[PDB]
């Protein structure tokens, strides 16, 4: 569990 | 040596991040790492620290990391690295690129190096549409780099840069025997043979290379083959959350060629499957977003024995059909095989500084 | 009046199809037909028909209904029938649970009949390779109702159901002599003979009935025979593509009986030849699949004088065999006769509403 | 002049 929780096109 | 290095900064820009590729290339036993570095000057919100995180996430709903859409989300790799001010000094491995990257940039230039674990998924997104009761689903590697006190605190887009790399996967051409696969068909009333064996030239194909079908028709039979028709299909299993099994030709050549009865015949077809053609409509595991000129078709997920199969997300594969399509001048049966196949991604390169910048963004 | 009837219905449930029995008996002169329904939704696909198919075929390499896999087949028997749009009928009269069926299901559904010829081969599959090559390989009937504009253009999983029925032999019980069968043994320097002398029931063959050998030992040297072992065996030779021949004890006890020198000897053995008691030895010619509670071991092939051989692809028989065992003195001996029999499947008991609908698969 | 149909799918199950 080591810590946990873009592409432009317009 | 014009050096491409992209680069993406902050939306108010106190933070930028530069990568040397947005790729990287599992080679079956170890991933190329990700090395980067981290510009920040210390002046903006947190002034106590910046830090970088890699997250591996299978994502259902949408495809991004986001709060209304996420239904499902399954968490497979993630790394947090602090970048600002430097943690104890075991991971000062550093490597050739990232020198250059603190040198010709300020001492304000801080690395950090991801090394991704072998087996992980690689990239993969599907598009269901019409045909469907599901909506997008993929894998991502997504890089975050955000400045902070603490970590558990809320990130700040503000604060944040986020950038979703590739993870792209690689199998070299093994040789031995190439894929055949045969079949004999005997029909009403008669005894007379129709044979159909088939070949491709390789095992691992790569995205754009062609794939040559070897056929040989033996119609003993009394029968004619109407026509031949070579097909490439695309088979990708989802195995998390909702289920579904998809299948999408993704290359196709029917040929008017015909064997008459008792004769033989033998042709070499060549076809490549591409996804460029109508950008794929519905249902087709692509490796990257379809937005991008960047992406592929998926490449197919490499299994091993004693593999855990499902935390692989979507399980794709690719064969080749060859089916004879049989009649006699004047309700008619088919004859064919099928050729499974390796789609694997190539390799880029294998041909003081002069780095030069790009804009991260796939095209 | 508590009848059963069967069903299953397409992935889509839109069209479902209904079958008096899974198991259709050949009485040597006539099969009893293949009477059936279907309850079909004109709202799906409105323009389209109905079809059903009868396909009797032998299949060789990995048989179920796959691609990847077969690698040979022979068409035995087929029979298409236009089932939705009531087309002008051969006009073979209607029968009673077709009535007992519309009469209850609606005037959406409509009947189908196959009449499968005389002669043709049981349902059968065996699964071989003891440590030498030869795949799965059977005779299955399957029937298959579908959905589409014309029996051209190809089946859709959505719509098709698939069922695979069984036509299962039986022969009627025969008059004349049991099978009996006699040997004489004289071994150096003696001069005196050992006589073996078995004999069976002729008729001794519907599937559990039990095999009742009576043993019959004259022994007039001075060797006693120390066990008896008597045993079922059963015969498989493919005749077709890859020619193989196979047997395989499916009963046997060895009989802690001695014949003492100079003496006579008596016994009834009894014999039971159970499926149960050989699953999964190299699984060689059942007449259904290995999973299903139904299967029992193949019946015997019957030939004519003339009849064709090899589109049989399959020819069962089976033997029963009585051996004595002597081991006389300070290479000891085999004194065997072997009789032949028939195995033949039982006769089905012969003689709003109760009507009892099951699905059609299998336990 | 011809000859049956060529059937081509799979329907029950096996996990």
């Amino acid at each position: 569990d080591d810590g946990v929780s873009d592409c432009l096109d317009q | 040596k014009g050096t491409r290095v992209f680069k993406k900064a902050s939306p108010n820009g106190k933070l930028t991040v530069y990568l040397g590729k947005r790729d990287f290339v599992d080679h079956i036993d170890l991933v190329d790492p990700v090395d980067g570095v981290v510009l920040v000057d210390p002046e903006y919100l947190k002034e106590r620290r910046v830090y970088v995180t890699l997250t591996v996430a299978f994502r259902y709903g949408r495809e991004d990391l986001d709060v209304l859409g996420l239904t499902f989300r399954k968490d497979l790799f993630v790394a947090n690295v602090q970048s600002f001010p430097p943690a104890p000094e075991d991971k000062k491995p550093l490597t050739r690129l990232q020198e250059r990257l603190i040198k010709k940039l300020g001492e304000h230039a801080y690395p950090f190096t991801f090394e991704i674990p072998p087996n992980l998924p690689s990239s993969v997104t599907l598009q269901p549409g019409p045909e469907d009761t599901g909506k997008a689903l993929g894998v991502d590697y997504e890089v975050k780099a955000f400045v902070a006190e603490n970590l558990e605190e809320k990130i700040h887009k503000r604060n944040s840069v986020r950038l979703v790399i590739r993870k792209v996967q690689y199998a070299p051409e093994r040789p031995g025997p190439q894929p055949t696969a045969e079949t004999t068909r005997q029909f009403l009333m008669s005894d007379k043979p129709l044979h159909l064996e088939a070949s491709l030239d390789k095992e691992i194909y790569y995205h754009g290379e062609p794939i040559s079908v070897n056929v040989h028709v033996t119609n003993n039979t009394n029968k004619t083959v109407k026509k031949i028709k070579i097909s490439v299909r695309q088979y990708a299993d989802i195995v998390l959350f909702n289920t579904a099994q998809y299948k999408v030709p993704v290359a196709m050549e029917e040929a008017d060629d015909t064997v008459a009865p008792s004769s033989t015949f033998s042709k070499v077809y060549t076809l490549t499957p591409f996804l460029a053609n109508n950008r794929e409509k519905r249902g087709l595991a692509l490796d990257g977003k379809l937005k991008h000129e960047d992406t592929n078709l998926a490449s197919s997920t490499l299994l091993r024995e004693g593999a855990n199969r499902e935390i692989l997300g979507i399980i794709v594969s690719y064969k080749v059909k060859v089916k004879l399509v049989v009649s006699r001048g004047g309700a008619s049966s088919d004859v064919a095989v099928e050729l499974p196949f390796t789609l694997m991604h190539p390799k880029p390169k294998e041909e003081d500084d002069d780095i030069v910048f790009e804009d991260f963004a796939r095209q």
